[PDB]
């Protein structure tokens, strides 16, 4: 045997990325993956190296940075990979995520339900990380979303007396954000293993949604330099976020020390979070605003089971697609309508935009499923 | 028959691994420097009469 | 009754849309493979079973390609041959049954 | 599902209810013992 | 095998294999080509010559083969 | 060892010096390029 196959370590790295067989005609759609390690990685080789000089203390977080951004040398781009890879991250990630609604991947039902996990821990982690500055938004950004928990009917305020560890936020819950930070992102690297742990044990769906055993190659070299150009041009794109536009994304009420007596007038949170803002404003009760807020990403978790199809993908369904579609363009919607004033066209619009999106999975989607079958007399 | 320009190149530069790894870091050497000087030069350019250096 | 002509015409619009007859494939290639397909699939004499793999591995090679077969060779709704549904109609009755015994 | 319906399937739920309540029994009282629910404990004498 | 021609030839090998061992075997007659091309030495090269000795003089025995030669 | 003593490994070691060599002079060249070490730079034209 080859040195390839002759000891478990190395064997396994050779199912996993040497030998594994793939399909043959995966598009671009598929690179989005490996692009989410990268980040991961990244942020995770950018943050140990910030934690050195950060401060987890009311009186000097803010200035710590200062001292990072200014002194430091280097420090300043260091800082910028941070943020901005965070934001390709979750870029990548809606991606992901779009791709296998579109393509009916769902149905490897182990790999989506660990995806589902995933996404909560990362969502989790990159709030933990904006409010560790302890400027003006941070600070109502941590005090909104301790409050959450006050929805809980029986024993709700007391666990957010437990949660700060006082009378109200103050030194001792930013030292739990900072712990909890600095913990959670390798718990999320040992779920990816076992994500493409469970992947590897039937391999990947492909675009026409019919068995590719006919077809498959090996993963390398095909797909090793496919996967190298698309982490080149990520870099690229990274490169001129960083350095030619750095203040594109970035937030004015946040270089302002925070004030716990002042909530300023407009208020409004990082961008991948709009959506949910917008949907937690348009119900106008508490416990309605929470439950559908939390809703909104745990109905993932049944799209599996609404699959009425006798195809997988998306490829051969039109109706289908033009669902899909306006389902995204109900989401921009809310993205929207949560960088707006909280006044009345955009509190009439996203309650309509709310509605529409969970009728458009429970509903709609099942239902032309089932008119399609009859058109094709099955 | 015909000794041409990339024939060469193979059979003294590149058929041998080693040798390639080694063309390879003696070509870097000199790229990076070349590089850095071409780039200085275009940034200086530029901007005339508004950095520091000259003002001193 | 005209009926009949109209939900035929409905009917062959959206086979058209659907486009899997730019492949060169038939509707029957296009099902998931759950276990009564697969069971269904077992069933098929060797002519049929070889027609059918190497159909699919075409359809495979033109994706990869980005393209698909000259208009003169697209599959036309008038003549299609729905060769697997007899199969399947069987594995499922016998399915059927079993689950029938099973609640007395 | 619609399977599910029939004689068997009340034969078998009938023969599993009694460990089932038992096991509530247990659950109920160990959430109890364990949170010091004084509402329930209030009256163990 | 060799396979000669006027201007051109043929200048490999061919086997024989259950399905699963066809990997392992295009692996190890590869890697015999690179050792010869890298690494021989003089004890195996002596070896190769007496076979070929023995070969040619063993091929041309009776009128017919060597008519054909 | 004692086993590698003999003329098959003479052969088979005076086969590799060659490429080992090389090896060296990429691997010398590319820590001093790596680490800007002047003592083998300020040699370079
Ligand atoms: C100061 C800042 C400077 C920044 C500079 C940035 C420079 C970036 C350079 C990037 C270069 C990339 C090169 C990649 C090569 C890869 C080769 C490869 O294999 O590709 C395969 C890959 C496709 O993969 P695939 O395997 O076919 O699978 C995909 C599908 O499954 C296939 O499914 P299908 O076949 O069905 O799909 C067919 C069709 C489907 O077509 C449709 O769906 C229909 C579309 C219709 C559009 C019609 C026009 C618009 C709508 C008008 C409608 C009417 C309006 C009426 C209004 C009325 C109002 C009253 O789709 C296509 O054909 C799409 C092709 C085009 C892709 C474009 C990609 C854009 C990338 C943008 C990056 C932006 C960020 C840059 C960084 C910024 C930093 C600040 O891509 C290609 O084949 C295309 C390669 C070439 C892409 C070039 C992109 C250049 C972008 C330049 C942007 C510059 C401006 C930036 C602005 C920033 C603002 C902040
Ligand atoms: C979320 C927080 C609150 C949670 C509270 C939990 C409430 C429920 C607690 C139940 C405790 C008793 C369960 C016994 C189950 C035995 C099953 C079994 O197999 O037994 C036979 C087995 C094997 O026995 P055996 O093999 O010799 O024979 C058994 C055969 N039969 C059954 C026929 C007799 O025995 C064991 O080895 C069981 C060991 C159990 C060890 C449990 C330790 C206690 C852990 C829970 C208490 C601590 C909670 C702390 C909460 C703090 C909150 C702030
Ligand atoms: C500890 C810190 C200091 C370390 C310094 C390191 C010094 C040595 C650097 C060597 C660089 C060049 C090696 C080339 C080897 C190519 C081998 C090969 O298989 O090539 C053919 C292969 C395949 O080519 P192919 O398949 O098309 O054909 C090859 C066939 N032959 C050989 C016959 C022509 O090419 C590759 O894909 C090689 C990619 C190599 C990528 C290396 C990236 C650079 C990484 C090192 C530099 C950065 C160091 C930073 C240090 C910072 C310190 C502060
Ligand atoms: C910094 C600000 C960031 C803002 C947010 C950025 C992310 C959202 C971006 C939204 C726009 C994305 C547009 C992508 C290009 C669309 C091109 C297109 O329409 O091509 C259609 C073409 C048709 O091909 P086939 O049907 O396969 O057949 C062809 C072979 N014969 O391709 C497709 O349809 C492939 C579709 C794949 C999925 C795309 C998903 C895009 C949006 C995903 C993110 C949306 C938000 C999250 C959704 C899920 C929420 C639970
Ligand atoms: C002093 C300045 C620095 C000098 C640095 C010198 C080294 C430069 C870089 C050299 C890289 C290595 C090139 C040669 C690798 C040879 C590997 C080898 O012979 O093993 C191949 C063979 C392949 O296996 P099979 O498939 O089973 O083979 C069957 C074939 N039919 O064996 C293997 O499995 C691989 C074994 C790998 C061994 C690698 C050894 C590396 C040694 C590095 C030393 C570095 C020293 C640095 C010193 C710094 C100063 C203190
Ligand atoms: C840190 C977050 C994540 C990482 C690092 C990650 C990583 C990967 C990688 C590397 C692949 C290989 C195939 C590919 O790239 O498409 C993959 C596939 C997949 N991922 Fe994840 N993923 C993450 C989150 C998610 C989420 C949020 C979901 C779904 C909600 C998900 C569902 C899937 C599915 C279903 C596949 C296989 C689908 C197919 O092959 O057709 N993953 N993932
Ligand atoms: C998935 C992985 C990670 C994500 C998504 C993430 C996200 C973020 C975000 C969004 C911020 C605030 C950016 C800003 O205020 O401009 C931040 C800050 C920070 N993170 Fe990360 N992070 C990750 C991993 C890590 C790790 C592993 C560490 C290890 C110590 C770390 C340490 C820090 C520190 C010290 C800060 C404060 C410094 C600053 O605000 O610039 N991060 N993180
Ligand atoms: O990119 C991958 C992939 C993997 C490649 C190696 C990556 C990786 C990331 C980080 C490190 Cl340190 C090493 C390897 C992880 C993703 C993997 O397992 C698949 O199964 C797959 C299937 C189809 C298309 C792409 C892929
Ligand atoms: O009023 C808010 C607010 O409502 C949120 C919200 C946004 C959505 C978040 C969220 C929670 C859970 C999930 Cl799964 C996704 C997003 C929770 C905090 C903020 O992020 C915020 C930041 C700064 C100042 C004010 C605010």
């Amino acid at each position: 045997t080859p040195m390839r196959k002759s000891n478990p370590i190395m064997k396994m790295i050779n199912h996993s990325l040497i030998d594994l067989p793939t399909p043959s005609n995966i598009s671009m759609w598929w690179n989005f993956g490996s692009l989410l390690a990268f980040c991961l990685i990244l942020q995770i080789i950018t943050g140990l190296f910030l934690a050195m000089h950060y401060s987890p203390d009311t009186s000097s977080a803010f200035s710590s940075i200062a001292h990072i951004t200014r002194d430091v040398n280097h420090g300043w781009i260091i800082r910028y990979l941070h943020a901005n890879g965070a934001s390709m991250f979750f870029i990548c990630l809606f991606l992901h995520v779009g791709r296998g609604l579109y393509y009916g991947s769902f149905l490897l039902l182990k790999t989506w339900n660990t995806g589902i996990m995933l996404l909560f821990l990362t969502m989790a982690t990159a709030f933990m990380g904006y409010v560790l500055p302890w400027g003006q938004m941070s600070f109502w950004g941590a005090t909104v979303i301790t409050n959450l928990l006050s929805a809980i009917p029986y024993i709700g305020t007391d666990l957010v007396q437990w949660i700060w560890g006082g009378y109200s936020i103050g030194n001792p819950t930013l030292s739990r954000f900072f712990t909890l930070h600095f913990i959670l992102p390798f718990i999320i690297t040992a779920l990816t293993m076992v994500h493409l742990l469970f992947l590897h044990e039937t391999g990947s769906n492909n675009p026409c949604g019919i068995s590719s055993d006919s077809d498959k190659i090996p993963f390398h070299p095909y797909y090793t330099i496919k996967d190298i150009l698309g982490l080149v041009l990520l870099l690229f794109i990274l490169t001129t976020l960083t350095l030619l536009s750095p203040n594109l994304l970035n937030d004015p009420d946040n270089y302002i020390p925070a004030d716990p007596l002042n909530t300023p007038p407009h208020i409004k949170p990082e961008w991948y979070f709009l959506f949910a803002y917008a949907i937690l404003r348009s119900v106008p009760n508490k416990l309605g605003g929470v439950l559908a807020l939390f809703l909104s990403i745990l109905i993932l978790s049944i799209i599996p089971t609404l699959h009425n199809s006798k195809q997988q993908s998306m490829m051969f369904r039109p109706l289908s697609q033009f669902l899909f579609w306006f389902l995204i363009t109900t989401l921009l919607t809310l993205t929207w309508i949560g960088s707006q004033p909280v006044s009345q066209p955009f509190i009439f619009i996203g309650q309509l935009a709310s509605t529409m999106y969970f009728t458009t999975v429970l509903i709609l989607m099942p239902l032309t499923s089932l008119i399609e079958n009859n058109l094709l007399k099955w | 028959a015909a000794v041409a320009f990339t024939s060469k190149l193979y059979s003294l530069l590149f058929r041998r691994t080693s040798t390639f790894a080694l063309t390879i870091v003696v070509g870097v050497l000199f790229f990076e420097r070349a590089f850095d000087q071409g780039a200085d030069a275009i940034y200086d350019h530029i901007n005339e009469g508004k950095l520091w250096k000259h003002i001193k | 009754s005209a009926s009949g002509k109209w939900l035929d015409g409905i009917r062959k619009w959206y086979y058209n849309a659907a486009g899997f007859n730019k492949l060169g494939l038939l509707r029957d290639d296009t099902m998931y493979e759950d276990e009564d397909v697969k069971e269904a699939i077992r069933r098929l004499p060797d002519n049929l079973y070889n027609d059918r793999m190497f159909r699919i591995k075409r359809a495979l090679d033109l994706n990869l390609k980005h393209q698909i077969l000259p208009k003169e060779q697209w599959t036309k709704y008038e003549e299609e041959n729905f060769y697997l549904e007899p199969y399947l109609k069987e594995v499922i009755r016998e399915r059927k049954e079993r689950e029938e015994w099973a609640k007395k | 599902m619609t399977r599910f319906l029939g004689p068997r399937y009340r034969q078998l739920v009938k023969n599993w209810i009694p460990t089932a309540y038992t096991w509530g029994a247990v659950g109920t009282l160990g959430l109890a013992w364990a949170a010091d629910w004084r509402l329930i404990l209030d009256w163990v004498p | 095998f060799s396979i000669c021609y006027a201007d051109t030839g043929l200048l490999g090998a061919h086997f024989v294999c259950d399905r699963m061992k066809i990997d392992d075997m295009m692996f190890v007659l590869q890697g015999q080509w690179m050792r010869l091309c890298t690494s021989a030495t003089e004890s195996e090269v002596a070896r190769g010559k007496n076979i070929l000795r023995n070969a040619l003089v063993s091929h041309l025995d009776g009128t017919t083969p060597v008519c054909e030669d």
